[PDB]
């Protein structure tokens, strides 16, 4: 079967304040819990416990 | 004539005779070192009082005797008995000729 | 000496499975916030320093430092036979509990406060 | 163990369970050698007729007649 | 031999706090004592038996292991016990 | 001439039928099966081959359906398909036609080759 | 007022034995002393050839197991039963009760 | 308006055989230039130039 790429030290999934507190920089599932964080590309908005993918509007 | 008793009397008298063959087995192969020459194995009443019979000593009294603590764990999970309801008597046989 | 009281907590913490190596199970465990004492070591980048710095930090528990990588490779226990012994580095670790009390944790500890 | 099997009714859409019934060599290997054939099954005896012969004096049986 | 690091100190400790094991071979049924797959346990204390640190005798249906006084003191090391410590 | 039929019933209501009333025409043998209900196999072949019967249009055939479900009945739902029978060591081909009907798979290919001295 | 004491075994000369032992207690004691009763012994009986292979005559073996045993039914007060129990012990006979 | 989380150097979109050549980990569109690889999160696989997202019949 295919091969797996793989993108190192994961740290995107955050973003600093100037007075060093972090926020999540994707959106979060409201039905998987706050702790998965669900990813972007064109009109798909999509999640891991549940693989469900939105569909945006535009 | 017929007893619903029967069944159960002679399931159970067999199944004691099985635990003994496998046991008797168990401590040839373990202590044919020893002098292992026979057992005796009550297990109708507990305590189960168990008399193991044997040429040399030296090696189950070694050490505190924790072979014999050893062989009476294998005993107790093998017949699935609480370990307090055991007691090991070792013989050192007589007349050995 | 501090070095002998690492050795006396890195030993009995992974004996027991509660000793965490590597950088990024280090990063869960502060989010998670179930951790103590996190070793930084010398030779990393400044910014991996900077991550692991600015979330210990955050998590509100003990920091310190080895004076070199192969130096917390032995407290990890990574070390192995060379015929003599040679030790694997490690870069960053931590401890999740004391299973057992000891004389190395309270000076750790005191050297903390 | 008892294990269990799906199965559609005519419908192909519904489904129930049914349980698989342990019967055959599969189950009554011999308790002193693991062989299938010859197991003697009375008495909740469970050995084959090799291992009986010499186990049997141990047991307790005896050849009176 | 596929044991998680909890799986293998749960086998150690017990080893360690009783000094003989026994398991039943061709089974994929939960030892009784520990709650791990009867094979599992076999495969590591096999491993015991190669270094020289347990006995095994197999009768019947069943694997007897008995560990040896020369690998309580490796066991001891092992599971960073206090050096007073010794199997009941 | 006459249209085909089975037991009483023309192809056109027969192809129309579910497989619960289709059951009422059966043998007692194979009435007894599908009252047991299928397995998880049998579903994926009955499935494949509704899918195929509606899929299917033009002149071109559709593709050969393979199965080892030596034991289940001929349906309505299968008739005109081109479908492999395992013969315990390779799929058999057949067309499932309309003079079928009444009969399990197993019995239109052998398992044993025919014995000439 | 009433026991029923089932002594149970496979074995013949202790059955008789210990029998005998526990008629000379009930005499000693004489509440109007009397013998056991013999009951139909059971047995639990296997048929088998004895080669293990087919060769030679087919020759067949019966091996039989025979359970003895003996009731007595006997009168005694309850601390009578209570003390005398304690002769019920550390026999390979299997020792039953029964009471009204 | 939101923020934008970024993922560093970009080397994920391939995978290296042991003979040292190269070939693309994501798969690639047929409509946008082979150039243009493809995103893919549960049921959607989707695309950069286009914005189309393919939903999985799974
Ligand atoms: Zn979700
Ligand atoms: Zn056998
Ligand atoms: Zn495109």
């Amino acid at each position: 079967k295919p091969k797996q790429d793989i993108k190192q030290i994961i740290l995107t999934q955050f973003s600093v304040n100037k007075d060093g507190e972090c926020k999540p920089l994707r959106n979060s599932c409201s039905t998987c819990g706050p702790s998965v964080f669900l990813g972007r590309s064109g009109n798909k908005e999509y999640c891991g416990r549940c693989y469900t993918v939105a569909i945006l509007n535009k | 004539m017929f007893n619903p008793e029967a069944s159960s009397i002679k399931n159970r008298f067999v199944e004691r005779g099985c635990y003994y063959a496998e046991i008797n087995e168990f401590l040839s192969k373990l202590l044919q070192k020893e002098g292992f020459s026979g057992l005796s194995l009550r297990l109708h009443e507990r305590p189960i009082r168990v008399v193991i019979r044997l040429e040399k000593t030296t090696e189950v009294l070694k050490d505190n005797s924790v072979l014999l603590k050893q062989i009476k764990a294998l005993i107790g999970k093998r017949l699935q008995e609480d370990v307090s309801n055991i007691d090991i008597l070792i013989e050192m046989v007589k007349n050995k000729g | 000496t501090l070095d002998q009281a690492l050795y006396q907590v890195c030993r009995i913490s992974n004996a027991n499975n509660r000793m965490v190596k590597g950088i990024r199970q280090v990063s869960k465990k502060l989010l998670d916030s179930n951790l103590k004492l996190v070793l930084l070591s010398n030779e990393i980048d400044e910014r991996s320093a900077n991550i692991i710095i600015s979330l210990a930090k955050k998590t509100n528990i003990p920091l310190i430092k080895v004076d070199d990588s192969i130096t917390l490779g032995r407290y990890a226990g990574f070390e192995k036979r060379t015929i003599e012994i040679k030790v694997a580095k490690c870069g960053c670790a931590g401890i999740v509990d004391y299973v057992q009390p000891s004389q190395g944790q309270v000076f750790l500890m005191n050297a903390i406060k | 163990m008892n294990k269990q099997m799906i199965k559609y009714n005519a419908d192909l859409e519904t489904t129930f369970t049914v349980e698989r019934k342990d019967f055959g060599r599969t189950n009554r290997r011999c308790r002193a050698c693991f062989a299938y054939n010859g197991v003697i099954r009375k008495y909740d005896l469970m050995i084959c007729r090799r291992c009986f012969r010499e186990y049997a004096g141990d047991i307790g049986f005896k050849i009176y007649d | 031999m596929q044991l998680s690091r909890e799986d293998q100190v749960a086998i150690r400790k017990y080893l360690f706090r009783e000094s003989i094991c026994l398991v039943k071979d061709k089974d994929n049924g939960n030892h009784p004592e520990l709650n791990i797959n009867n094979k599992q346990v076999m495969k590591f204390l096999r491993s015991y038996v190669s270094r020289g640190l347990v006995e095994k005798v197999f009768v019947w249906q069943h694997a007897y292991f008995l560990l040896k006084s020369e690998g309580v003191d490796v066991l001891r090391e092992e599971l960073y016990l206090d050096e007073t410590e010794v199997p009941l | 001439f006459k249209e085909f039929s089975y037991k009483g019933v023309n192809l056109e209501t027969l192809t129309s039928m579910s497989i619960s009333e289709f059951k009422e025409l059966l043998p007692s043998k194979l009435r007894r099966s599908i009252n047991r209900g299928f397995s998880a196999a049998e579903r994926d072949f009955i499935k494949k081959c509704i899918k195929a019967r509606s899929e299917n249009t033009g002149l071109e055939r559709p593709e050969q359906i393979n199965t080892n479900t030596r034991n289940l009945p001929i349906l309505p739902t299968m008739i005109g398909l081109q479908i492999g029978v395992y013969s315990g060591r390779d799929f058999m081909p057949m067309v499932i036609k309309e003079e079928m009907l009444g009969r399990r798979l197993r019995d239109y290919v052998e398992t044993r080759k025919l014995c000439t001295h | 007022i009433n026991v029923e004491l089932r002594l149970l075994c496979s074995n013949k000369k202790l059955l008789s034995d210990l029998s005998n032992r526990y008629y000379n207690y009930l005499f000693q004691n004489s509440p109007t002393a009397k013998k056991p009763r013999v009951l139909q012994p059971f047995i639990c009986d296997v048929t088998t050839r004895k080669s293990p292979c087919g060769q030679g005559t087919a020759t067949w073996s019966k091996y039989k197991m025979i359970i003895h045993g003996r009731m007595f039914a006997l009168q005694m007060t309850h601390q009578m039963l209570k003390d005398s129990a304690a002769f019920l012990q550390n026999t390979d006979v299997e020792v039953r009760l029964t009471l009204k």
